[PDB]
Parts: structure tokens; C-alpha cells; sequence
RNA sequence: CGAAAGCUAUUUAGGUAGCGCCUCGGACGAAUACCAUUGGGGGUAGAGCACUGUUUCGGCACCGAUGCAAACUCCGAAUACCGAUGAGUAAUAUCCGGGAGACACACGGCGGGUGCUAACGUCCGUCGUGGAGAGGGAAACAACCCAGACCGCCAGCUAAGGCCCCAAAUUCCUAGUUAAGUGGGAAACGAGGUGGGAAGGCAUAGACAGCUAGGAGGUUGGCUUAGAAGCAGCCAUCCUUUAAAGAAAGCGUAAUAGCUCACUAGUCGAGUCGGCCUGCGCGGAAGAUGUAACGG
RNA sequence: CCUCCUAAAGAGUAACGGAGGAGUACGAAGGUGCGCUCAGAACGGUCGGAAAUCGUUCAUAGAGUAUAAAGGCAAAAGCG
RNA sequence: CGCUCAACGGAUAAAAGGUACUCUGGGGAUAACAGGCUGAUACCGCCCAAGAGUUCAUAUCGACGGCGGUGUUUGGCACCUCGAUGUCGGCUCAUCUCAUCCUAGGGCUGAAGCAGGUCCUAAGGGUAUGGCUGUUCGCCAUUUAAAGAGGUACGCGAGC
RNA sequence: GCUGACGACCAUAGCACGAUGGCACCACCUGAUCCCUUCCCGAACUCAGAAGUGAAACAUCGUCGCGCCAAUGGUAGUGUGGUUUCGACCAUGUGAGAGUAGGUCAUCGUCAGCU
């Protein structure tokens, strides 16, 4: 319920046109900040997204981002959705110590 | 005209144009007596090597290269010309 | 090191910026090719009307 | 009839209504909220009658919160009459609504009977909409 | 309601039994959210007032008549559905004729007198 | 070679004049244009509530949440504009003089005012086209798309657009969708059309549907009302026999009565139910000489 | 004729577009040197209060600027 | 120094009107008719359903609001015509549409019957005469199965 | 090490709160004869001085309570070319504001004095 599954997100898909075409392929980008290091931007499946963000203690417990490999303990911090149509469009998460 | 609606309010009058606003941009040769800003009020101060006239006109003391910077602790825009 | 650009579309009825980066790569009407420096100055001109142009 | 207190111009231009809304697009106050999906013009008298739908359906035990206000004086021109002569009076107030605005909430009362007068709210207005519920983020 | 009709001007009296209840005059509360010409309705027709586009060789003078009518009839209606009461119409015969051929709602109609007096001026 | 339908002024407004735009001659010669890098000022799009206003809710004008504004701004782009440096390309720029024409503009985009985000409307700004521009396409169609006609050719390649026949070129290939001639007019809204996608609920401890039996007792809950007996309305949703049964989801009565439903048990036997999003469809859809809303 | 907006962040830019002003004033309300700082709120105080004058404390200006508006104004351009 | 020369680049120091008695040069650069564009208004239709209908929203009607269709009223524009496109009404003669007035077939009904009310289908035929007024219309009298709504340059004056 | 004068800069430099400082310096401080002040007032300005005190002010030091500064990512807008159902979308180039993480109780120059 609090572990997600994310994918690197590089700087060839960042970026308005590269973002509009990322989530065109079912993805929703988000950014981990915070901790002591540099921030690392991720790509979130839309569905797994929507899934987790149905459950209403998601956004007040310790998550887990697991990038292919390295993992991160985190807590969302922001999440924009779409005005109109409602769903995500991008989400933050503040790494925790 | 059904609706009492249509009537008088006239209002077709408004003033010639004053042509103001920035001159000489920054980094530019000029020559003493050149005119910089046009301007209502100090949007522009005098700095080193421009005076100001009564209509607080900016123009260049002598000649240089303008420069427009934010210095004071007002945080004022200023013009400056350096001997450049 | 030089390029070589061709002129694909017209550019009789472009911007004149457009027009004038045309004239300035040396293009002179549809399926002209010219050879011209490959500096970012002349690079600039063809990626004014990149759509104009191919490069080679 | 929902309509400004004094203000500071009698007449506004036309302007142009382009975006989405990004500002009041979440339930904010109540539980529960109709958004609009298209955008157009919220007359007051549209907002006056979705406002009357709605309580009406409540019965005084629930709250309703209104987030447009018809806050722009659009202007007519009389019939029989030509073009120029300055501009036509103020008739009415409109609201400006982009999609994903909120229009009305409703809090304290069942989630079938709070959706069913946002749906015959909805009837009454020039909008595409959608119901949505109070989320957290 | 009394529906008062003339060729110049259209007014509106609510009545109870025989008294007068109001005017339906400028100072009144039914008349103050209106998206119709509210009474006393003057006919400033462009034909009335001598410009527009139409000419008196036309004979356009019973279309302008009907169509005068007619938005005097979307006023009453529009006072109406707040309050529901039948309409006796007063006024010339031809008048009488024209806002009936008119009128939306014509079921609500239960009296027409055509010979009363001082349409215009009369209290 | 090649405009203009602009600005300013005008007893001016369809006239005229200076300037702008055209041409010819002379001078001058890169001082010009494009692009790269770079020095500037801005208050626009966006955004926001710090001021001027305006607005909703809560607590108590002030605090907190929450909106909005041409004549609001704590902010703030892209472009544009003014400079510098530098390459390449280019029939540049500037000035003096001879000759003008023009000062009714139009449409299509873009940003606005006006109008009704009406108008082949009107008024500006800016780009393109026409004007003054033929050729190909859009059936036909100044102003749209492609493209700028020196002349000749029974040569070839392409642009927009097209390739079943009229009519030149695929009855071409691959994977799907539509059944409406949709394609080839029209919205709110309605529906069990159909395809796809994310999740869910129930299920051989027999799911969904049907059928069989029950669906009850305080109690006609209290109030209200002529009457309000589950079922006009207002105020609670309690208990009991329970496998189950709502102080009732409908029909019904003046009110009761009565018929169903929810729910439970039995029979049968395998998948089933309802929301969400997405593609293409259906209805909504009535006009006048003749099919007549794919040119056929 | 002036100010704002329209006016699309240089200038300019139209409509019988949306809003307001001017056809003056002043020998000091000009020059200079010198000096000073406003509006409001709260508290205390004779008449005297919501508000006069006095004292205290906050107070970049919420004032003033001969006048419309805009832009300015602490070296005040405000006040002696 | 002397200008509300304020029509403010200021025609003269010095200046109002009428013309249906009229006239010339021009303009479809610009109005009145009719066409076109548009559809605010209008008319027609649909959506929601507060309410009325003794009860009962939806037999019938539909408050507050919303969405369309038509070109059809009142308008907006000024594109065509000013080296001329004759105006309203009547007469004569029509032709088309369907949003149907009668006749035909139906569903629902607050449809017992007889009569109706609504809506669906339906354009084959048919669809008064008079009094008043120039009237179209309208009112009225008397009928009829019915006395339809419109388009056609508000059809039709080189037909009256 | 500290103090004062004049500057750079003009909130990451400010505000608020607390602590330290009197040997030099600074500030209060004493007096009002004299210079010079007050539309009245030694308050301020000014002069003549050191009995007292670092109380206030000031300077320094400390902090994150407020202010201020502030990414990354995303979003909005946008030049050019194309498309469009006029909402927008695609390619390319740019790219905010708000908000978040976070940072901040400044940093320097010339001269003089005490140590």
C-alpha cells in the first residue's frame, strides 16, 4: 500500500513537450527532493499512481519508491492533477532521515 | 429603441502622445547634451555623468557609454555615464 | 568546414526575416543547393527556416 | 440575484476567456462539489436558480458554498438601434468559468442526496459537468 | 392583472376584486430584475418616431402594431409567472384583437373591455 | 522597373498639399539586411492579492481559508525594439536632384475595442494574399492551400491535392474501428450500440436472473392532519421471533385494505455485477421550383 | 489642450470606445541658506465630545504636493 | 499690446432660412423597396422539474433556469441595383412547404358513451359568403367537415 | 581583539528577543557666564566642562519567532512551421508566477585611536 514502483526519468524527458509526451505513454513524472543529496526525477505508472492515491493514509505514512534497484524512503509532498479532467500529472516526494 | 436603454455619455476626448521611455539603452556610445529618458517623475535617477532637466529629462554631462544600474538603498534605477 | 543546404519549399511568401535567411545562406529557388561554411552563424540561418531547408 | 456592491466601473471590456482553472478547481469548503468541465459565462440568474435547485433538494440540513460570482456587467444594446453611439448599458452579471472550476459545495448530508441536487443543479446551467468529492491532495 | 393597451403605450394595474392593488410603476419590486421592457411600456417604435428603415407606403404600420403588442405581452408574461393571475385586456377593439392573435399564453385571458375610457390618462 | 489606398493638415472627408511608398539620374561604398554571441530598458501573455476595489465561508474592521479585475500589481516571460562584436551570403543602406502616381482598399490568420467572442459588420495593430498575379488544388469559388507565367518542345521530377468510373495515377500492403451511407450539416440531453483500457464487488461455504415459500410482532413509531395506519409532510431509525424481513423502495386507498420490493430459505448450476475513462457509432434532426447537406 | 485605459512589456496607433480634467493661480505659492517631518490609532488630561488644544507610545507616508489623473517625491519635489 | 479667430492651421472686416414650383452635375462611395449576410429579438421545438391538476411533477399545463431549429417578426450591416429592380391593398391566375384546419390511421388520457384534450403518422383532395374600413389584418353576422400556418421580389401592374 | 569617521552594498544586510561592553572611544551626563539657540522651552541647536552611569542609546555576540532570499521538478504562457472540432494539439526553441525542499541574524574597503 506505501511501496511504489518508479523508473529514471532523464533529462531527454524533461521538459513541456518531452513531459506532454512521457505522459503520453501512460506515466506520470514526479520529482524526490530533500534528504541531503540532489533531487532525482522518477516516472510513476499512471495506474499503480491512481491505485496508491485512492488509499487515504497514502499521503500521511512513509513511502517507498523503488527505482529498478536503488530504493527510497520518501512522502508525498505536492501532487498537481489535472484542472478539468482530474487525474495526476505530477507528483513530489520529500526524501525523509 | 424599445428598451430605454441608448444614451448620452460622452466621453471621446484623451491627449496627444508625449513619445517618453528610454533613449539610449545601456551599453551605448553618447555624446554630451544627449537625452537618455524621457520621463514623469524620477522612474530613472541622474547618476555619475547625467544630469537632469526641469521636466526630469535625463541627459548625458559628457560623453561615454550609458549604463543603467539599481544602487542606494532605495533601490533606485540608475543612469550613469562612464567614460568608456 | 562546409554544408551543403537545399531549398525544398518556396520562400516567395515566407516572413521577411525568413526570406532575408534564405538570401544570406545564397538560396535562390526550390531545389537550389548551395555550399556554404558550417559555423553557427550560417547555422542559425538555416535553423530560421528549417523548414525551408534541408542540410545535407 | 447575485450582483457586486458599489464598484469602481460601470462598463468592462469584452476580454477573453482562455485557460484552464487552475485557481478554484478543489473542493475547498464543503464535502462534495460540481465542477464545470466547459467554460462560458455563469449568469447570475443561472447561479440564482442552481442555488435555489439546490437548497430546495437539502431542506436547511446541509451546507451549500457558492465559488462563482457574477462579478463582470455585460452590456446590450436595445433593438431598433444602430451601431456606435457609445456602448449599451449594463443588464446583467456574469461569471467567468473556465474547466475545472468548482461552481457550488455541499457538506452535512448523504453522498446520494448531495449528488442528486448537483445533478438537478446541473440542469440549470450552460456547462458541461462533472461531480467530484473533497480529496486530500 | 389589467392589461391596459393603446397604439402609443401599454400599462399594467394588479386589481382585487375592486380596488387597486399597485401600478406596476417604476418604484415597484416586480419590475426591479425584468428582461423585459417593464410598464409603462412606450411604443418607440422606429415607424413612431420616424426613422429606422421603413417607409409609410409600406403599410407596415399592423406588422409594427402586432410585434409592439407582442412585446408587451413577453412583459406580462415574464410578471405573470411570479404570480399566476387571470388578465382582463383593456383596450381598443383592434388592440384587443392584435394582443389576443399575440399573446402566449391566451388561455389565461378571461375578460376583454373595449369600451372603457381614458386608457392613457386615466388612474 | 514598379506602387498606394497610410500619417499630418485642410469650409476637409470621393479634392488637395508636405511626408511615407514608385521611377530616373548623380554622389557615396558596406555605413544596409540575415544569423551567432553579447550590452540594455520594459510591465504585455501568464500569474497573483502586496496596494485600489470586489467576493464567499468560518472564527472573532481583525485572524484564517477561498475567488476575481482594461482604467488593480508583490511579480513577470516569449517575441519585439535599441546597441556591440564577428563570419558568410546578398542587384544593400544613405544623400542630392528630374518625373510621378496614391491619400474608397478587401479578405484570411493573429492581438484587441465595438457588436451578441452576430455579420462577406465596424475600428485599430500585425502577417499573408488580392489589388496589380496567370498556373495546380479546394465541384464551381479575387483575398484559402501549393506555387510567382521571357518565348518554344507530343521530354523528365516533384508541391498542394490525389490514385474504383466520370478523370491522370493503388479495386496497393499491414493492423484495427464503424453498420450509422456514419463518412457526406446541427447542441443541451437521452439510451442496455459496439470496441478498448485501469481498477473493483460477489461466487461450487453454490454468484447474477428466473421460479417456489416467507417477507413478521410492539406498531396505526411520535407529531401533524378531515384523514396521515411503511408509503402528503415534519422528528428519530429502536426493539423483538429470527434463516430474513426497511418504523419501508414502489404501485394502491379519502384513510385503512390490497399487490410488489428490499431481505432470507429452497430449486438449478458457472461465471457474474456495477460504476470510471477512451475510440467510433444511435436519437435529439421540420420548409418552401427538383433528388438537392459526398460534384455525380 | 492635459491624464488614464484601449495600446498587443521601446515609440506611435482608431472608433458617435470606457473614464476624468484645462482655457488658470502665485512677487510668493519664485531664488537661496538654514531648519523640520506627515496621516491615523491607543493611553492620560478643564470646559471638550467620535473628532479642537496638550503630553506619551506605535506609525516609509496608510499624509501632503494651488488644481484632474498618472508618474514621482526623504538630499524630500512635502512643511516653516 | 489688441482674438470663446472655441469650426481652436485661424476662407471675409462684414452673413439666416424655405422650396410639395423647382433645376443641374454626380453616387448603389450613401438611405427608402426587394435580394444577400447575421439571427440579438421573434416563432417553433427540446432538457430539468418547483408547482397547479381534490390525491398525483410528467392526462393536461409547466415557475426558476438550460439547449437547439427555422428565416419567420422586430432589427443589425451596407454587399447588389440611383445612365430607374414601380409601393400597400384588391382582381385574375397560381405554385411549393408542412410546424395539419377538415377528412384518413394511431398511442396516451383526469378515454363510460357522445364529445373532446394531447402527441405520433399523414400534404391525396378539400379548406365560406357578407357588414365596416383603402386596408392586409381585425371585429362582427350567418354558415361549413373545415374556414390551416407559411414560402414564392411580404408570388403575380410589359395581366387588370 | 575593540572603538570611531567615511564608503562599497542595500534585507541571506531587516525586525524581534536575550547577553556582554566603559581602561581608549562613544553615549548619556553637569552647568548655562560667554558664542549660538527656542514663533514659549539649554528639548533640539550651541558653548564651557568632567561629579556619575553604561540605565537608555549604540556596538558586538547568540537564535529561525517573523520577515527576507530560494532551488529542482512540473505547470501556465510564448517565437517559428504545421494542424485544429477554435478549446487546443504536434515539432522545435524558450519558459514563468505561485508553491515546495532549502538558506539567512551579512560581506567587504580606506583612515585614526586603545590593547
Amino acid at each position: 500500500h506505501f511501496a511504489l514502483n518508479a523508473v529514471d526519468r532523464s533529462a531527454e524527458l524533461q521538459g513541456k513537450g518531452a513531459s506532454r509526451r512521457l505522459r503520453k505513454q501512460n506515466l506520470v513524472p514526479a520529482i524526490i527532493y530533500g534528504g541531503n543529496e540532489e533531487p532525482a526525477s522518477i516516472s510513476i505508472k499512471i495506474n499503480e499512481l491512481v491505485k496508491a492515491l485512492e488509499f487515504e493514509a497514502f499521503f500521511s505514512h512513509i513511502l517507498t519508491i523503488t527505482v529498478d534497484g536503488v530504493e527510497e524512503q520518501a512522502v508525498i509532498k505536492a501532487l498537481q492533477r489535472h484542472p478539468a479532467k482530474g487525474f495526476p500529472m505530477h507528483a513530489d516526494f520529500q526524501r525523509i532521515v | 429603441a424599445h428598451k430605454k436603454a441608448a444614451g448620452s455619455s460622452r466621453n471621446g476626448r484623451d491627449s496627444n502622445p508625449k513619445m517618453l521611455g528610454v533613449k539610449i539603452f545601456g551599453g551605448q556610445a553618447i555624446v554630451a547634451g544627449n537625452i537618455i529618458v524621457r520621463q514623469r517623475g524620477t522612474e530613472f535617477h541622474a547618476g555619475a555623468g547625467v544630469g537632469m532637466g526641469r521636466d526630469h529629462t535625463l541627459f548625458a554631462l559628457n560623453d561615454g557609454v550609458v549604463k543603467f544600474a539599481t544602487k542606494g538603498k532605495f533601490n533606485r534605477r540608475y543612469v550613469m555615464v562612464e567614460e568608456a | 568546414k562546409t554544408m551543403k543546404v537545399t531549398q525544398l519549399k518556396s520562400g516567395a511568401h515566407r516572413l521577411k526575416s525568413h526570406k532575408a535567411s534564405l538570401k544570406g545562406l545564397g538560396l535562390r529557388r526550390i531545389n537550389h543547393s548551395v555550399v556554404v561554411e558550417d559555423t553557427p552563424s550560417t547555422r542559425g540561418m538555416v535553423n530560421r527556416v528549417n523548414y525551408l531547408v534541408k542540410v545535407e | 440575484m447575485l450582483q457586486p456592491k458599489r464598484t469602481k466601473f460601470r462598463k468592462m471590456h469584452k476580454g477573453r476567456n482562455t485557460g484552464l482553472a487552475h485557481r478554484g478547481s478543489t473542493v475547498a469548503f464543503g464535502q462534495f462539489g460540481l465542477k464545470s468541465l466547459t467554460r462560458g459565462r455563469m449568469t447570475a440568474r443561472q447561479i440564482e436558480a442552481a442555488r435555489r435547485t439546490i437548497t430546495r433538494k437539502i431542506k436547511r440540513g446541509g451546507k451549500i458554498w457558492i465559488r462563482v460570482f457574477p462579478d463582470k456587467p455585460i452590456s446590450n444594446k436595445p433593438l431598433e438601434v444602430r451601431m456606435g453611439k457609445g456602448k449599451g448599458p449594463v443588464e446583467y452579471w456574469v461569471c467567468e468559468i473556465k474547466p475545472g472550476k468548482m461552481l457550488y459545495e455541499l457538506e452535512g448530508i448523504s453522498e446520494e442526496l448531495a449528488r442528486e441536487a448537483l445533478t438537478l443543479a446541473a440542469a440549470k446551467l450552460p456547462f458541461k459537468t462533472t461531480i467530484v468529492k473533497r480529496t486530500i491532495m | 392583472y389589467t392589461v391596459v393597451l393603446t397604439r402609443d403605450k401599454a400599462r399594467l394595474i394588479e386589481a382585487a376584486n375592486d380596488r387597486v392593488v399597485a401600478e406596476f410603476d417604476t418604484d415597484n419590486a416586480k419590475q426591479n430584475n425584468m428582461e423585459g421592457i417593464p410598464f409603462p411600456i412606450d411604443n418607440n417604435g422606429l415607424y413612431t418616431t420616424g426613422d429606422g428603415g421603413s417607409d409609410r407606403s409600406a403599410n407596415n404600420e399592423n406588422s409594427y402594431l402586432k410585434e409592439f403588442f407582442n412585446q408587451v405581452d413577453k412583459s406580462v408574461q415574464e410578471l405573470w409567472g411570479e404570480h399566476k393571475m387571470p388578465l382582463v385586456i383593456v383596450g381598443d377593439v383592434r388592440n384587443i384583437s392584435y394582443y389576443k392573435e399575440v399573446c402566449d399564453r391566451p388561455e389565461n385571458i378571461i375578460a376583454t373591455v373595449s369600451n372603457l375610457t381614458e386608457l392613457e390618462d386615466g388612474n
